[PDB]
């Protein structure tokens, strides 16, 4: 109801204006809260594959922020095995009411394109990305073509 | 209506508020105000607006303000809760959470001044209430600041949370009353449904919910861990991670559009109005809706929002500008 | 059934649940009274992690039982 | 008007009382409801103590206004 008032204005804006990298916006008519989208990485070595995301905006919105859940395996040390990217902007202890969702996607895709091991989750991947930049590149080449989704056509 | 009040009996919601002033000691409606005031800062503080008390065995100069419910008629022991922040949305400003124009609007006490539609304010307190994210002060209480990102900008009124309601505010009183005890220096007891604030010796680890009829009721709990009592120790504790400083992220554009005075500045013509009797431009200087129509010919008291001549309903309903 | 739950810095509580009920339900109940996100709740029992989908009957917990709630203080 | 005499430990009493009725009347009535005398019962309202001669008028209390009840303890 309240989030539906919130998000239909935003969904018309973001589809019309277009985020370019963020593509294939699968949003439901009745179910406004779930948004799925296919992010297109441009920096190496994530632009070899493509990653889908499903942002689940909760009942209380926009007071509590949603959880950007990936439905994709990505070789990247912020994001974990299951599907939980670590994002500074989506926080409970620090949050603003007036947050644009594309602003969070600007937070997310810059986070995906430029890997942060300063504030990561996974230990060995953050260890590997800090230590061995080539090997994290080489595994990400092998991983993302195997696991991640295809590159689009446009 | 400029004055809104909360009415217990039988309104249970934000009504219009009929502002009246009385004498301090005798407490009648026989007062001579020197000035008839500018804002809620006059009316909220005891002993600010002062004048001359009429009915003649009474030399108390200072007066007392009280708000009544402006819908159905009342008697003298009715005193409704004055909502000093929340006015009508006359300038037509949006909500900072939600791009929606609704009436009336809350105004937080913050520097740039941030305002809000009503239904969000139920959501903002309860999501903070469920999570526990209020700001507790020693003097004022357990309140919320401005929502956008404004330091030192708490609401100075516990009774405004009565808009949340008898369910939520009572729960707010329990969580608030708990919130004082950690800042004072205590812990809540871990027996199910007891909550005994007890003070044993420093040396004695084993403290017990002891009292008799009330309070104490069968629970010897360890001081450090709060388990059933034992001699040795419990397992180790988790690592802590300090936040310490937190730059609160504010939206630039929405904070412009959520301003009470401007946002986009709709009310422009609110400076000089043609008076009816005279037919002259007169300027509105400051807070007072009550304006004297300042002519040698005329001499007439008329209200700014109404226009018609200054009476006690125009005094009571909307005395000053909001 | 009555169970005690423990925190990092002292404060032990109780909460009214059943064998059948869910940990995501119980974290919602502790979020009701205590004031913590389900995101930042780490329930442990008998050297084992309590899952949101998984339940008290699977982990096998009776009344008069303690839940070790570790806290997330960097939620990010 | 209904008042919630919310004690320190958990349970709270609902009482039908006026502004006109005093604390000595309510100490009679709470003695009627629960069963505790005037001398044991101590009423407090947000810090300031409630006394026998003073009333809900002087302390200034409304319907749905939370008082606290502290108990005196006899014989150690
Ligand atoms: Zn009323
Ligand atoms: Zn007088
Ligand atoms: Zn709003
Ligand atoms: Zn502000
Ligand atoms: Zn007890
Ligand atoms: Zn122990
Ligand atoms: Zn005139
Ligand atoms: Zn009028």
């Amino acid at each position: 109801m309240a989030a539906s008032r919130r998000l239909m204005k935003e969904l018309e804006e973001i589809r019309k204006s277009g985020m370019k990298n963020f593509r294939n916006i699968q949003v439901d008519e009745a179910n406004l809260l779930t948004w799925q989208g296919l992010i297109v990485p441009d920096n190496p070595p994530y632009d070899k594959g493509a990653f889908r995301i499903e942002i689940n905006f909760p009942a209380e919105y926009p007071f509590k922020p949603p959880k950007i859940t990936f439905k994709t395996k990505i070789y990247h040390p912020n994001i974990d095995e299951k599907g939980q990217v670590k994002l500074p902007v989506i926080s409970a202890e620090n949050w603003k009411p007036a947050t644009k969702t594309d602003q969070v996607i600007q937070s997310l895709i810059a986070l995906v394109n430029d890997p942060q091991p300063e504030h990561p989750l996974r230990a060995d991947l953050a260890e590997e990305y800090s230590k061995d930049r080539k090997k994290f590149s080489k595994n990400a080449e092998e991983f993302t073509k195997k696991y991640g989704e295809k590159r689009p056509v446009d | 209506n400029s004055f809104y009040v909360y009415c217990k009996g039988p309104c249970q919601r934000v009504q219009p508020g009929k502002l009246r002033v009385q004498c301090s000691t005798c407490r009648q409606a026989t007062l001579t105000l020197t000035q008839g005031p500018s804002c809620w800062d006059d009316v909220l503080i005891p002993n600010r607006m002062s004048g001359e008390c009429q009915s003649p065995h009474c030399p108390g100069t200072s007066a007392e303000f009280f708000f009544k419910c402006g819908a159905h008629p009342t008697s003298d022991k009715e005193t409704s809760v004055a909502l000093h922040l929340i006015a009508t949305n006359s300038r037509n400003i949006t909500c900072i959470t939600c791009t929606d124009v609704r009436s009336p609007v809350l105004v937080f006490q913050c520097n740039s001044r941030h305002v809000i539609c009503l239904d969000c304010f139920h959501l903002y307190c309860v999501t903070r209430l469920n999570d526990r994210q209020f700001v507790h002060d020693p003097q004022l209480g357990y309140s919320l600041p401005c929502v956008a990102g404004c330091p030192n900008s708490l609401i100075k009124e516990l009774h405004h949370f009565r808009i949340l309601g008898e369910e939520q505010y009572n729960r707010y009183q329990q969580y608030g009353a708990e919130e004082c005890v950690l800042q004072m220096g205590g812990v809540l007891c871990p027996r199910p449904g007891c909550g005994a604030g007890l003070l044993p010796e420093p040396d004695c680890r084993k403290v017990t919910c002891e009292g008799g009829n009330g309070l104490g009721c069968g629970f010897a709990f360890c001081r450090e861990c709060k388990e059933a009592y034992h001699e040795g120790e419990c397992s180790a504790v988790f690592e802590a991670s300090g936040t310490t400083t937190q730059a609160y992220r504010v939206d630039e554009r929405a904070a412009e559009q959520a301003r009470w005075e401007a946002a986009s500045k709709e009310t422009i013509k609110k400076t000089t109005k043609p008076c009816p009797r005279c037919h002259v431009p007169v300027e509105k200087n400051g807070g007072c809706m009550h304006m004297k129509c300042p002519q040698p010919q005329c001499r007439l008291e008329w209200c700014w929002n109404c226009g018609c001549e200054w009476n006690r309903v125009c005094m009571g309903d909307h005395w000053f500008d909001v | 059934m009555q169970i005690f739950v423990k925190t990092l810095t002292g404060k032990t509580i109780t909460l009214e649940v059943e064998p059948s009920d869910t940990i995501e339900n119980v974290k919602a109940k502790i979020q009701d009274k205590e004031g913590i996100p389900p995101d930042q709740q780490r329930l442990i029992f008998a050297g084992k992690q309590l899952e949101d989908g998984r339940t008290l009957s699977d982990y096998n917990i009776q009344k008069e039982s303690t839940l070790h709630l570790v806290l997330r203080l960097r939620g990010g």
